[PDB]
């Protein structure tokens, strides 16, 4: 009570000098590491030369100047690839877009500067829809280095900028962005000190420079004093603005000038005051106190050119109001107008002007003379928008019938790309006959939706909440799909607009969750020593357990017998320690887990089976069955049409068992009956030998490889070298990896992943973690899953009418050779390119009709830290110019592991899946968890980096693909899958109607059939 | 009339106070062993 | 479970209206139903039909047989759901129609006139309301229960 | 060893010097279950649980007298070369992988610069495939975990089943070729060994170092017995049979 009774007078004087909103809305919110920057303009300006050739060439001649100037400042690899596009044009037969291109070479190739050159301005109070956005989109059209505050740094600001600079950046723009408060002295502190003093972020062994040096030449105080009218502030707001504006501003000038004095003299700093008849008036009182001080201090003369614009009226930030002035005489503009027309004063003549003395321009066409007030304007648009806006009807249409959840009909790929007949026979073919995944979103199909267009269906919704436990179907009351919870009839129209919530936050990149139903605090990294003299409590027992309790410690202690406990005692002197582990938390660590609540016995697993074996094995036999059914197949099937012994298994597990291992650990020390057969059922190899010994039963090859991050690729590598040497011709391949507890410690400890504590400090979003390519990346976010994928050679999937989702035309894994440095990297995988056309890569794509510039999405590893993301681009160039790649042709990177995280052995199955997805339907998925790409990323002549659902569909037909996993430990993985249309063209004409239909069939059962499991019954796994 | 707490408290309380006494006044008990 | 939705109106109105050739308590002269649950049952089908076939989940869409001779005449009523819908003569029946089809022919009113099911209740199925079938021309007499 | 443990206790619970804040993060989860008295002298806070709490105190017997075939007593990996620090720092299965395979080329009259003299480095694969991967590895780092031991903080690297075989490349042979580690548990070996003349059919090299390890731990003998598959020695000294 003593100094909180000063304290309770401090606060109440505050309230009512000031008031009791005082310390929120003053406090603080600055901090230099959640600073952004928007500098990706070379990648936007290539994803933009694919979007131009994606739109018909009816809205081109429309915007000839416009796009014509847009591609104005942009690297010679801008260049380049705008001549391969013209060419392309020339080929397609389309002068207009030929015309358009060449005329983008041309003036990417112009190295002058922006008439904005080598100026940062700083423009505050830049939200949407304001002349701050406006007067911002006009710097980055001149090319000049913006930095923009804003009261708070959320994800739809962070889009909202991010469009902004994508959408006006020209030449060398860059625009900078920070979270300050413009009602708080420290923030303007902390604000002019790190626009001036450079920003080096020091990391433990090396140091990163994001700032070298800016002196701020143009200002732009905009910042609004605040919109609110629901506290009824007036006598607080009267103050507060008048803040806001006068004092706010005039320390940030004086800041501004501070930094840039005695570093370079004559270089006096330019502030432009926006002034708004009465509030006009309050504009000129504005003005006549930050003028009367330039005249009055002699040092503002020689450090800052004072200049400010009378501006007049905006029709932004309605339609009565314009059309009342517009009546009255008075000529308005809109935001980009009055933008040039208050920029246009910032030129070498302007500035001359108020170098003597400051300039007084009016910018008012009109309603300089108050002809009419303000008020009296109000009067009319209140009286007229109480009719307009007033009114609120609604016309709907005499049916209004309820819509259903589609049902399951076929597919709707791409058109299929078109090249000749192939000498080449299906018998020298390995086609990738099926597969599955079981990760982060689920199964395979709704974490291709998630990855496209980022909403589930009605499908992957119930798909999703049927697995999760969410949705469960009963038929005693009426036959329907029951909530757990609570039991009613759910209808199937509201399906989505109910459950696709629940469902999203239950699924994807989110923080780990427990769903062992085990304590958190059982393993950690933690010490305890203790040495204790005291008495020795003890329970009840044998003579025989005491004695072998004492048996070690007789020399250390003195045993006494207690009758009535029928045991010894124990108590040892001074000097013994007693193990009383003491156990952390890192908590908070964001994952790829499975969904949550993820039942696999609603898959038809056995309950006793599930909780018997690992969940590795469980999470196979889901993955395995699900790829079966969903390609219209069945071991059974197979084995009627080729021998047992022709059919193997090469499912090689990543570690093998994580979860299972650290049970039986904490199992064995905490007494918990160990399953005695689990330490059999710990080994890696036996989650693909109980999928055999369960599902397939296949006599094949049982080799389960482990690479620790491309398990899955090298597993897919020896199948389809097994299909080639004849020893198979079904090959079900894949691999599978988990999280646990240690991992993520071990993982954290490396200091090679992402860290939540860092990641959290620059204020990135949590399921925003795994930023591939992007310039705040700092390690991957460790994931569980995987799956299975099915290989087969052309002769048994023709012969057997299976659906072919892709053509593995070369499948490989590489070293890195003789490296003592560890961080030394890696560039092994080139190894596919000795020879240039003559190379193993390029002769199986040459053998399968596909050329080098023909291959057009590369599904990069991209782990997302800071090492591999650069060298691995740098691979892949040189890998493309080994080939023999075209100079400038587009490769679209597809980065997988933004979504999905990095499941360590599993990573290649949703790489291969993806890629085969894409190829598919011909959309090119967007790494949305991207903001702007690194500097070092611009030596890539070739790569195009996706930010928006590209939708090919008859305009660019993709026909070839790379798969690369640069693993852990000098190990490496190259796939390149060719389209299926390669297997259809390679079988002679007279058959490929016939397979097409019979594949189709069985594409459609297989859905359908998935979609009467999801409803009716008959469970999958059914095990005689 | 349930009156064994206060039975119950004053074993505990004697106990504890012999046991308190045991420990400083050296005298060690315990030291036989079944050796029948 | 295995009927496209062309094929399966088409069979319920072949079923149930025939060729026009009862002569049984007919519910009225120019209107081919035998009872209103019969159409009610038609159109409930019918509005099942678009609700599945047509491209959305979300929002309700304009129906067509707006309660007049479009959705008396059955027969045109299925060729304008097709002429919109020309999909509905191939994409087969989701599975959740089939409990929705037995719960439909379940309703009160005028029992239908087939077993949906074949089940443990074949015979209440088939023997509910059998008797009407031997005073309409219609039927054979081989074929009706006397 | 497993053994159950369970006793509740009522009594004092003396404690160390220790600071504020790690006494608050003890008596982060044990307020509602105890009371909380501070020490000055001390400068923490005394956490006192009262009846219901348990304490783990994991007694350990021992399966007395277990036979295996481990490496030859004494072993010393140093000897042939290996630096200390290394052998320390990597797990032991890393170490007699080194050992293995520079025992073979050198026996063979070899070494892989004299492949790379003869074929491009591309053309030497290594399919070393570890049985199970470091298990005694593994089980230091869980004990190390638990005990505070501050482990390496790269051993979770250098615990997993490939990256022996990948140590091995990145220090003796410094392959390019294609690096296939396969697991089976009990035929590891000769899977690799399958798909090493797979791969050497094919074309894809033509000098392919196949292998495998495997290790024996005191989870691997509990385990072993637990599914009484292996030899247990009871019945075998009741035989009469020598060890």
């Amino acid at each position: 009570a003593l100094p909180a009774a000063p304290d309770s007078e401090l606060i109440d004087l505050v309230t009512a000098e000031l008031g009791a909103d005082w310390p929120r809305l003053v406090a603080p919110v600055f901090d230099p590491k959640k600073a952004v920057v928007f500098d990706d303009r070379w990648a936007s300006a290539r994803e933009d030369l694919v979007k131009l050739w994606l739109t018909d060439e009816g809205d081109i001649d429309a915007d000839w100047p416009r796009l014509a100037e847009r591609f104005e400042g942009a690297g010679h690899v801008v260049a380049t690839q705008a001549t391969w596009w013209q060419g392309k044009s020339l080929a397609a037969g389309r002068q207009i877009h030929a015309s358009l291109y060449g005329r983008i070479a041309a003036g990417a190739e112009n190295p002058e500067p922006g008439r904005y050159g080598g100026e940062v301005a700083v423009v505050t109070g830049a939200s949407k829809g304001s002349i701050a956005a406006s007067v911002v989109a006009r710097l980055l059209d001149g090319g000049a280095t913006v930095i923009a505050t804003t009261s708070k740094l959320d994800e739809e600001r962070l889009a909202f900028y991010r469009t902004l600079y994508r959408d006006h950046a020209r030449y060398g723009a860059a625009l900078w962005l920070v979270a300050a408060n413009m009602a708080s002295y420290s923030d303007v502190d902390a604000l002019v000190e790190w626009i001036g003093t450079e920003q080096t972020e020091s990391l433990g062994p090396q140091s990163i420079h994001i700032k070298d040096a800016q002196t701020p030449t143009l200002l732009f105080p905009f910042a609004a004093p605040r919109v609110v009218g629901d506290l009824s502030e007036a006598g607080s707001r009267a103050e507060m603005e008048m803040k806001v504006l006068l004092w706010a501003v005039q320390r940030l000038i004086g800041g501004l000038s501070t930094i840039g004095a005695e570093r370079d003299i004559a270089s006096r700093l330019h502030v432009v005051l926006p002034g708004s008849d009465g509030a006009y008036g309050e504009a000129k009182s504005a003005l006549d106190a930050v003028v009367s001080r330039w005249h009055a201090e002699s040092s503002w003369a020689a450090r800052v050119s004072l200049a400010h614009a009378l501006i007049g009226w905006t029709r932004g930030t309605n339609d009565a109001i314009v059309a009342a002035v517009e009546e009255a005489g008075v000529t308005t503009y809109s935001t980009d107008e009055m933008a040039a027309l208050l920029l246009d004063l910032c030129d070498a003549e302007s500035k001359v002007a108020a170098a003597r003395s400051p300039i007084k321009a009016d910018l008012t066409g009109g309603l300089a003379e108050a002809n009419l007030d303000m008020a009296e304007l109000a009067a009319k648009a209140r009286e007229q928008m109480s009719a307009a806006a007033a009114v609120d009807e609604d016309a709907e249409a005499p049916g209004a019938i309820a819509a259903l959840p589609s049902p399951p009909r076929g597919f709707t790929p791409a058109p299929p790309p078109q090249w000749d007949d192939l000498d080449v026979d299906p018998a020298d073919l390995v086609v990738i006959v099926g597969g599955a995944e079981i990760g982060p979103y689920g199964s395979s199909r709704t974490r291709f939706e998630m990855e496209v267009e980022n909403e589930l269906s009605a499908a992957g919704v119930l798909e999703l909440a049927w697995t999760t436990g969410l949705i469960r179907w009963e038929d005693d009351p009426q036959p329907g799909w029951y909530d757990t919870e609570s039991g009613e009839m759910v209808d199937e129209s509201e399906l989505v607009q109910r459950y696709h919530d629940a469902v999203v936050q239950r699924v994807g990149i989110r923080e780990f969750v427990d769903d062992g139903a085990i304590d958190p605090d059982h393993a950690s990294p933690l010490l305890v020593s203790v040495f204790l003299e005291k008495d020795f409590a003890f329970v009840v027992s044998s003579e025989a357990d005491a004695r072998a309790f004492v048996e070690f410690d007789p020399e250390h202690t003195v045993i006494r017998p207690v009758p009535d406990s029928t045991d010894w005692q124990v108590i040892r002197k001074a000097g013994t320690e007693i193990r009383v582990p003491r156990k952390t938390k890192l908590s908070r660590v964001v994952g790829g887990q499975i969904p949550t609540g993820f039942d696999p016995t609603v898959w038809g697993i056995s309950a006793d089976m599930a909780g018997s074996i690992d969940r590795l094995a469980v999470w196979n036999m889901v993955a395995t069955v699900d790829a079966f059914l969903s390609s219209g197949f069945s071991p059974a099937e197979v084995m009627r049409y080729v021998h047992p012994s022709l059919v193997a298994n090469t499912q090689g597990t990543g570690m093998g068992g994580g979860t299972s291992m650290q049970t039986m650990y904490h199992g064995n020390l905490l007494g918990r009956n160990k399953p005695n057969d689990i330490f059999q059922e710990v080994l890696p190899n036996i989650i693909a030998a109980h999928v055999v010994q369960s599902y397939v039963g296949s006599y094949g090859a049982m080799i389960h490889p482990v690479a620790a991050c491309a398990t899955a690729a090298v597993s897919v590598e020896e199948g389809v070298d097994k299909i080639r040497l004849g020893k198979a011709q079904l090959v079900v391949a894949g691999g599978l990896d988990d999280l646990t507890l240690e991992g993520i410690i071990g993982f954290g400890d490396m200091a090679a992943t992402a860290d939540t504590s860092m990641m959290c400090g620059r204020g990135i979003h949590d399921s925003k973690f795994s930023r591939p390519n992007d310039r705040r990346r700092l390690g991957f976010v460790e994931a569980q899953g995987g799956g299975t994928i099915l290989l087969a050679r052309g002769d048994l999937a023709l012969r057997m009418g299976l659906p072919v989702l892709a053509v593995v035309a070369f499948a490989q894994s590489f070293g890195d050779g003789v490296h003592t440095s560890i961080p030394a990297p890696g560039l092994g995988a080139l190894g596919a390119g000795r020879g240039g056309k003559d190379s193993p890569l390029a002769r199986a794509l040459a053998k399968l009709g596909v050329a080098a510039d023909d291959v057009a999405v590369i599904s990069k590893h991209d782990t997302s830290t800071l090492a591999n993301d650069p060298n691995e681009t740098e691979l892949h160039e040189r890998l493309a110019d080994a080939l023999g790649r075209s100079e400038g042709a587009p490769l679209f990177v597809v980065s997988q592991k933004s979504l999905t995280g990095h499941a360590k052995g599993g990573a290649a199955v949703f790489q291969m899946m993806g890629l085969c997805q894409i190829l598919r339907d011909g959309v090119i998925p967007p790494n949305r968890s991207l903001d702007c790409v690194d500097d070092e990323l611009a030596g890539s002549a070739h790569f195009v980096w996706v930010r928006d659902t590209l939708r090919l569909g008859g305009k660019f037909p993709l026909k070839a693909g790379m798969l690369t996993s640069l693993g852990f430990g000098h190990v490496s993985g190259l796939v390149a899958l060719v389209h299926p249309q390669a297997f259809i063209a390679s079988l002679d004409p007279a058959q490929r109607a016939d397979y097409q239909r019979r594949a189709d069939a069985r594409l459609l059962a297989g859905q359908r059939r998935l979609a009467s499991a999801i409803a009716g019954g008959a469970p999958m796994y059914q095990r005689p | 009339a349930a009156a064994l707490s206060e039975f119950t408290d004053q074993i505990t309380g004697r106990e504890g106070v012999l046991a308190s006494a045991a420990r400083l006044v050296l005298g060690q008990l315990g030291l036989d062993d079944p050796v029948n | 479970a295995d009927m496209t939705y062309l094929q399966w109106l088409r069979r319920y109105v072949e079923l149930a209206i025939g060729e026009g050739n009862s002569t049984a308590d007919t519910a009225s002269v120019g209107s081919p139903w035998l009872a209103d649950t019969w159409r009610d049952r038609f159109e409930q089908m019918l509005q099942r039909a678009e609700a599945r076939l047509h491209p959305q989940d979300f929002g309700p869409i304009q129906t067509l047989f707006t309660d007049a001779g479009l959705l008396d005449n059955p027969q045109q009523a299925i060729a304008a759901l097709l002429a919109r819908y020309p999909d509905a003569e191939t994409v087969q029946l989701h599975p959740a129609d089939v409990p929705f089809f037995v719960t439909l022919c379940k309703t009160l009113g005028k029992p239908v006139n087939f077993v949906p099911v074949i089940d443990q209740d074949v015979r209440r199925w088939w023997r509910s309301d059998s008797l009407w079938q031997a005073h309409d021309a219609r039927y054979d007499a081989d074929a009706v229960c006397i």
